[PDB]
């Protein structure tokens, strides 16, 4: 056997299988940020009520699943190494986790330049003069050449303050504060 | 080619190397830790990762971190300068006395040798004890193990013959703990400081020590076993000497194995043991062999568990051996002491072509008058003791005259009792059982034979109990 | 009120990063958390509500989470914390005349436990050179276990027995009978003791520290607490916490003495915490290593040598067996770790010998013979004497008479049998031990009846403390029986014997 | 269900091309080892109880035909062999020499010679 | 043992006044919060200033 | 708040939410039905998804069918209109006779006393049967258990204990069933009712009912032992009372517990129990505790699997308890009843100074005679009793007269056989057992001894023959 390329994420499970095949297959020729300009094509084509009536069919044939997609996954746009993967998945059995596994090679891909964003979880919103300190700041701690992403989301049970992750780091500042005024209560 | 650990779980570290694969059987070395944590390669897993086994403890051990390789297995020290040390599994000093300066490393897996290299001459040896030189009789290169099951006599009657055969001996002597109490690992570095086998400013002890013990995390007590008889074949094989192996206990060689089992990734065989029993064990019992370039005489203690004999970590024993002495408890709770059961013990000497036929005559009627006594036992039961005829009366005063006289002061129970020792010869053991079944002691109390030495002795007990009477 | 003010303003909110991982899952008391890169295996993990928990295992998807407390207040997607430290308890000997329970807070109420050092729960016994032999005598204060199987100072001694037979109460006369040494003078035979209650109902425990403290016993000892109530991680972090209290006696000079009550509830406590994590089951569903897990205990039990401090720290397990079968699985693997035992049957408490000890098969290895001086003397003779008499007095049909050859020496045996019982909450000395058995083996005692030497002992007793204060202390003082002072026993036996009965 | 040659390795290669370099009819690597036991990918002509034959110069014995792998037991030591190591056919079940030559002599289990007299001198097979 | 009964009954209850209380003297306020988020801006600015 | 069925197997209904999952040990009411069905969640699978175990049954569920969330745990009224009245696992009148209108509700799940909440204090509780206040008194506020097999007699011994003790108690009383059979949970309705005790026309009632019984699903016989335990602490805590509670049987809490924790993803423990036997039952049994604001008077009849007590589910049970009667069936062979045993059977106020030095004596002299009548069954059996001393035979002819001395005519079970039930009174035990340790009842025969109240009625009946 070979050495392969190490993916940054490394996820595991059914999906991280095909999905480090793919990556250590693509970053061979550098095929890498090409291949996932095709994987988005291939993930529109498959919700359709007639290629997905038979991509999860059991009763087709273990046959006539392999020729309808390599005649579909050819002529359209693109012969890359994808169309050996299709054959690949189709051949295996493993067609019903074929969307599971372009949302894993998504994230495999995506740290290749990303952030894994943060959450911040406060309020309402918030100004331009708040917020875009905050979309500036929440730079200052990373400095790896790098294009920062956010997500929002409101939350009242937090009644005071806001709360934040980037990645797995949670730097908490709300209103937990009350009950940690057990203290007062404990002898 | 440096690694990665990917998953703790309890104490089998899996790793995970980028360039090279380390064959099975393998030493790692987990970087970041003030001590030494050893870890051997077991298994071959798929995409790059092995699955390996600490020797010490897991605690504080973050993923991903780097792991070693050296190339071999584990290398401990060996020559003639480990004499009056103490060592560990990975051969490393534990006494405090500095480290060991050898010229010389053994890798700790060895092959058995072959068909062609097997000396096949018998012998005899005198330890002392009238069970031992009577019925179970020992030989010289032979193999030797003391069964039965706890508290009834095992590391007495193995720091007895350390006394007696290992002090007396022109050749060496190693010591392996497999397991045991740190306690009883204290007593026997002491007892032989006084007694001169270790001398602690010159080079002219006589002993080397391996020690790990019962408090050791389970992968490590499964390799001290292989580090005693790697120090006890340099001094068979290079040098052409004679050695002695003295192993307490080889039970935990065993039972630290179906420790792992099930945390390596195997089915479970019959009652709970790894299905690799017989296996792992003839792997190890074929190193202990007398070649044609030197000898062994191994001493090895045999825990029974619950005292079941049919137990599979003792009966796939009794095949690796030429000599059992198996201590029994209904008999030590009689008071008599050494416990060994004259009707278990066995050797393959036991032969009227290298004994001699006077040496067989008394010793298959000493067996032969203990098994008719059991016969006469489930009579007195009912029909009480004066009921009986007159020559089985006979027989059941020198069946308990006979039970009375194997018993033996040792040297060791001068403080647990408070007797003298004794240590008797051959030819005086001969003679002693002789008369007692031809009927010239039927005039004495059985009060006498408790606890002597020769035959001699026990007529000068019944004179002073007749004096003070 | 001022208290609740000062408590408020000596808070410190500090506040930093943490290292954080979502929450998978939660079922039966097991949290599968996703993230946590940088955990230790046995680190200390911290929930958002308060409660805490130890990452066992450690996996490349998951790190596997046991909780100290209660599982309902976390959810799916909760946020699990990093203390950064191996799980550690604190220690001292502030804790003492206390009740905590198995993290080391007080449940007693007396308030905050000023303590200042910490120590893990999982650290190591000690090797080879830094021990010693057994010197010295643990006085129990019971008559058939100083007399027939004594136990030295820093020996693993294992009462196992039955329910419902003597195991509690044993090992609460030793806490009672060193109250005597702790009101004494030199600091070298005091005994600092410590209870682990394991699996019991708070309706025993808080029963318990009752009868410690009428008789003033709970100013020396420590009570280590986890109910029947606590979580299965909790009854599995008990000894290994209780254990290591005991190791800031020893290894700063003196004696400690610990009792597991007991050691068949921390073995059902792995069973379960241990299943649910997914680890493949042994022999009757326990794991692989509990032989490991009760060995990694019991050998910190030392007897440290004389350059180091010379402290001792001795244990006592407690084991419950079913119908009295000493060959199960977890007994032999306990049997095989300790120095010796104490086997506590039910015909024995029944047909009336309490504390039912069985005498014959109590077994101990002497530890190098630490009984005292003087009771060599007296009940050496009584342990050959009692051991003549069972081998001879198990008939109950009697059809022919020879008093002069055999009853006369199983007279001594009832007469020495029915001196070795006892009450209960009141254990004796040596020297008020020494003197009612030499009534026994002298001859001194086959003119009574065997249903009178129980009321012949409490009248000889209060005779000889009122009346023979001075005798009794040239006992104690020079150690043995001297020759002059076995002349003023012979009469004060013979003198009261003389009216007794009147 | 994973299947036990579905690792990264395997499938990474059928992403670059057809397997020309490597023919599978006759030869296969090998997956995974441990106590004794292998996994070999690829050899698609073995029959069930055939004798292989490793990289290291050991010998094999078939019991597991997969759908995707093989499973071999293996015959001495088990540091010698690894991942990633070919494995080929002798294309019979195992056989042992057996004559007149054989009488006086000292065979192990593959009719070798341990004495240290002489090779056999037999000119006859047999299948066990 | 009356005096340390009631003493105990006043003490919880005592506790859970200033609690209960606390909890919509938080929720009520609209003006001071925008002073809260600018230090938590400054305590965040402050916070990376001390790792790198 | 709403979520669908996704898997059903058994009594384990698994449900998808979408956002705000339910936290363990909430409510779920499933639309769509005739009855009321609530499902309560025990895990958290994982990508919002929960596991429930469902208190009523679940055919005719389909997948997709709307699941709703209550917002708290199994909540049922409490309060002193709760007497006379029962309920079922979630709290509603199963004797139709209409609504229970209480001021306040009490929930199914709450945690345990602490440490400086418990009372020490022993009592005895005399009772009025010979084998319990001799050999193993009960006390006053202290658990019993009642061990026994199968058709020995653990709950005809239950109802004397309630036709002995709630009578003349003062305060209040709660029943529980748990899993025993549905014509025994009729018989004390209308024993009740006859009697006083309950009073369907004002409120002078004094026992509560609640009642699961062995057709549930075993999602209800899980949840039924923590209803009856919320009813008897609200007449407890907040009331103030002596509450009795009478508990038959607490077995089924862990039969039906081990029925729905293989489909729960669990490996198994020894014998087939559940990997979690023994801390479920430490937080059921952890608040049925006398305390510092009230007393509750546990008796708990408990079964024993095929008659083997060293099972885990019995053997569990005892370090829960104060006093223990273990009972027996080849003791019951021989018509000894109550079939107690005498050695089996402990307390925790057998002691000289609780129980009067005087009964103290005549306690532990009647165990020694009569493991000494056990200690030679080995030879009386082969040899004969012919070959004996002539003061063990006297060890035997006692210990013959004191077994039979044991069984007494109950009250209940005076429709069986038609002999008057005896009740004795403490004093006249003691004094009736030291003439026959004495020796001078040595002359009577052994008949006269058997199935009599106080002593005067052995030499009666002796008096009868002759
Ligand atoms: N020295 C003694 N003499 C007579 N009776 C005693 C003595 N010590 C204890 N008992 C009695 O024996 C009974 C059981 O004792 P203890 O509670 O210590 O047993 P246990 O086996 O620890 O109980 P458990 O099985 O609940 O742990 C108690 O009722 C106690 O009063
Ligand atoms: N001469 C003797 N013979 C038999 N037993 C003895 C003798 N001297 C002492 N003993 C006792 O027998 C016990 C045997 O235990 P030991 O041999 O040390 O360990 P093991 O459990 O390995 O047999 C010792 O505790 C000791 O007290
Ligand atoms: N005190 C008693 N006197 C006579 N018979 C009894 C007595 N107690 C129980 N029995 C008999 O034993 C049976 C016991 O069954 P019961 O107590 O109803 O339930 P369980 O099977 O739980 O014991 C009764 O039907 C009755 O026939
Ligand atoms: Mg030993
Ligand atoms: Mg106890
Ligand atoms: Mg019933």
């Amino acid at each position: 056997f070979a050495k392969l390329v190490r993916p940054p994420v490394q996820i595991y499970g059914i999906e991280g299988r095909y999905a480090t095949a793919l990556y250590s297959a693509a970053s061979k020729q550098n095929k890498l940020e090409q291949v996932e300009k095709e994987l988005l094509r291939v993930a529109q084509i498959l919700k359709e009520p007639k290629v997905a009536a038979s991509i999860m069919n059991p009763y087709v044939k273990r046959s006539v699943k392999v020729k309808s997609l390599s005649d579909m996954t050819a002529k359209e746009k693109f012969s890359p190494l994808t169309s050996n993967l299709i054959n690949l998945l189709a051949e295996n059995g493993r067609l019903s986790s074929t969307p599971g596994v372009i949302s894993a090679f998504s994230t495999m891909m995506s740290v290749h330049r990303g952030e894994v964003p943060c959450s911040v979880t406060t309020a309402s919103p918030l100004d331009e003069a708040t917020l875009t300190e905050l979309k500036t700041v929440l730079k200052s701690f990373l400095s790896k050449g790098q294009i920062l992403k956010l997500e929002v989301k409101v939350d009242p049970s937090i009644m005071g303050g806001m709360i934040v992750r980037i990645g797995e780091k949670y730097v908490d500042m709300s209103a937990k504060t009350k009950i940690q005024k057990l203290s007062r209560a404990m002898r | 080619a440096t690694g990665r650990i990917v998953a703790v779980i309890g104490a089998v570290v899996d790793v995970q190397f980028d360039e090279g694969l380390p064959p099975i059987l393998n030493a790692l070395e987990v970087q970041g830790r003030e001590t030494r944590l050893v870890l051997e390669v077991a298994q071959h897993l798929g995409e790059s990762t092995v699955r390996t086994i600490a020797m010490d403890g897991t605690e504080g051990l973050v993923r991903g971190q780097k792991v070693l390789d050296s190339g071999a297995p584990i290398k401990i020290p060996v020559g003639p300068e480990t004499l009056g040390r103490i060592m560990n599994v990975i051969g490393e000093p534990i006494d405090e006395r500095g480290p060991i300066k050898t010229k010389q490393f053994a890798a700790i897996h060895a092959e058995a040798p072959e068909f062609m290299e097997m000396s096949v001459e018998q012998e005899i040896l005198v330890t002392g004890i009238k069970v031992v030189d009577l019925l179970a009789p020992y030989a010289k290169g032979g193999k030797i193990g003391l069964f039965g099951g706890a508290g009834v006599g095992k590391t007495v009657l193995i720091m007895e013959l350390i006394n007696n055969v290992a002090k007396a001996h022109g050749g060496y002597s190693v010591f392996a703990g497999v397991g045991e109490r740190t306690r009883e690992g204290n007593d026997l570095y002491h007892e032989m400081i006084e007694s001169g086998v270790i001398n602690l400013k010159d080079a002219t002890s006589k002993v080397a020590l391996v020690y790990g013990q019962m408090n050791e995390p389970p992968g490590a007590r499964a390799r001290v076993a292989l580090t005693g008889l790697t120090v006890a074949e340099y001094f068979r094989d290079q040098e052409g000497q004679d050695v002695l192996l003295f192993i307490d206990n080889i039970f935990r060689f065993t039972q630290a194995g179906s420790e792992v089992s099930a945390l390596l990734g195997r089915i479970p065989s019959a009652v709970g043991y790894q299905p690799t029993l017989a296996t792992d064990m003839g792997t190890m019992q074929e190193r202990i062999t007398t070649t044609k370039k030197g000898s062994i005489t191994s001493v090895q203690a045999i825990y029974v568990p619950a005292d079941d004999l049919t137990d599979p970590a003792p009966a796939t024993t009794f095949a690796h051996l030429d000599a059992t002495t198996v201590l029994s408890r209904a008999i030590a709770e009689l008071g008599i002491y050494p416990a060994v059961d004259p009707l278990d013990s066995t050797s393959r000497i036991m032969d009227p072509n290298i004994v001699g036929s006077e040496h067989y005559d008394v010793a298959r009627g000493v067996q032969k008058i203990l098994q008719d006594y059991k016969s006469l036992q489930d009579i007195i039961a009912i029909l009480g003791m004066d009921e009986l005829s007159e020559e089985d009366k006979l027989t059941v005063s020198r069946a308990r005259k006979i039970q009375r006289f194997l018993s033996q002061p040792f040297q060791v129970a001068e403080v647990f009792t408070g007797h003298l020792g004794k240590l008797v010869p051959l030819k005086e053991t001969i003679k002693g059982f002789q008369q007692i079944l031809a009927g010239e002691y039927d005039h004495l109390p059985e009060q006498a034979f408790y606890m002597v030495g020769p035959i001699e002795e026990a007529v000068a007990k019944a004179d002073k109990l007749a004096e003070e009477h | 009120s001022s208290i609740l003010e000062e408590r408020i303003l000596g808070a410190d909110t500090s506040v930093d990063l943490e290292e954080t991982g979502r929450v998978l899952s939660i079922g039966d008391g097991i949290a599968r958390v996703h993230g946590l890169r940088n955990v230790q295996a046995e680190e200390m993990v911290e929930f958002s509500s308060g409660l805490k928990g130890m990452s066992l295992n450690l996996e490349p998807d998951n790190v596997g989470v046991v909780v100290f407390g209660n599982d309902k207040l976390i959810k799916e997607g909760d946020i699990v914390k990093r203390t950064g430290a191996i799980v550690d308890v604190p220690v001292g000997e502030e804790l003492l005349g206390r009740v905590v329970d198995a993290l080391g807070n007080a449940i007693d109420g007396k308030g905050p436990i000023g303590s200042k050092t910490r120590r893990r729960v999982g650290l190591k016994a000690p090797g080879i050179i830094p021990r010693i032999s057994v010197r010295e005598p643990m006085q129990t204060g019971i008559k058939a276990v100083d007399s027939l199987v004594p136990i030295g100072r820093g020996q693993r001694e294992l009462i196992i027995g039955d329910r419902q037979t003597g195991k509690t109460s044993i090992a609460i006369d030793t806490i009672i009978n060193q109250k005597r040494f702790n009101d004494g003078t030199d600091e070298k035979k005091k005994l600092y003791c410590i209870y682990v209650a394991i699996g019991q109902k708070r309706s025993t425990v808080a029963q318990l520290v009752k009868r410690l403290t009428d008789a003033d016993a709970m100013k020396y000892t420590i009570v280590v607490s986890a109910t029947a109530s606590d979580a299965a991680p909790l009854q599995y972090l008990a000894p290994y916490s209780g254990c290591s209290m005991g190791e800031y006696f020893r290894d700063n000079g003196k004696h400690a003495l610990i009792i597991y009550d007991d050691l068949s509830k921390q073995a059902v406590a792995y069973r379960q915490m241990s299943l649910l994590l997914r680890r493949p089951p042994g022999r009757e569903a326990y794991p692989g290593d509990v032989f490991y897990l009760h060995s990694r205990l019991l050998e910190r039990a030392a007897k440290m040598n004389d350059a180091f401090g010379g402290g001792s720290l001795t244990a006592l397990p407690v084991i419950e067996t079913q119908a009295g079968d000493v060959s199960a699985y977890i007994p032999t693997n306990v049997i095989s770790i300790t120095d010796g035992q104490i086997f506590l049957e039910t015909e024995l408490f029944y047909k009336g010998i309490r504390p039912a000890i069985n005498v014959g098969l109590s077994v101990s290895r002497v530890g190098s013979a630490a009984q005292t001086r003087a009771m060599k003397q007296v009940a050496g003779t009584m342990k050959l004497e009692l051991a003549q008499y069972r081998e001879v007095a198990a008939f109950a049909q009697f059809g022919s008479d020879l008093d002069a050859a055999t009853q006369q020496l199983l007279s001594r045996g009832v007469r020495l049998t029915e001196l070795l019982k006892q009450g209960q909450y009141a254990p004796m000395a040596i020297e008020e031990q020494v003197a009612v058995i030499y009534a026994g083996v002298r001859g001194y005692l086959d003119k009574l009846e065997p249903s009178k030497i129980t009321k012949f002992e409490n009248a000889f007793l209060s005779h000889v403390i009122s009346q023979h204060q001075a005798l009794l202390g040239k006992i104690r003082a020079d150690g043995k029986i001297s020759e002059e002072t076995d002349a003023k026993l012979k009469e004060i036996v013979t003198n009261f014997l003389a009216g007794f009965e009147a | 269900k994973t299947g036990t040659a579905e690792v990264s390795s395997i499938l990474e290669e059928r992403i670059l091309g057809a397997d020309t370099s490597v023919d599978l009819e006759e030869t296969g690597r090998v997956l995974s080892i441990g106590d004794g036991i292998a996994r070999v990918h690829g050899l698609r002509n073995v029959q069930a109880e055939e004798m292989v034959e490793f990289s290291s110069g050991l010998k094999g014995m078939s019991l597991n035909l997969e759908p995707d792998n093989v499973g071999v037991v293996v015959f001495g030591n088990d540091k010698l062999i690894k991942e990633g190591d070919i494995v080929k056919r002798t294309g019979a079940i195992v056989d042992v020499p057996v004559g007149e030559e054989l009488l006086g002599r000292v065979v192990d289990a593959l009719g070798n010679a341990i004495d240290g007299k002489g090779p056999i001198g037999s000119k006859t097979r047999r299948r066990v | 043992s009356v005096q340390n009964m009631m003493r105990q009954k006043e003490q919880e209850h005592m506790i859970r006044w200033v609690e209960k209380h606390v909890v919509q003297s938080i929720s009520a306020q609209q003006e001071k919060e925008t002073i809260a988020k600018c230090i938590a801006d400054l305590k965040l600015l402050a916070k990376k200033a001390q790792a790198q």
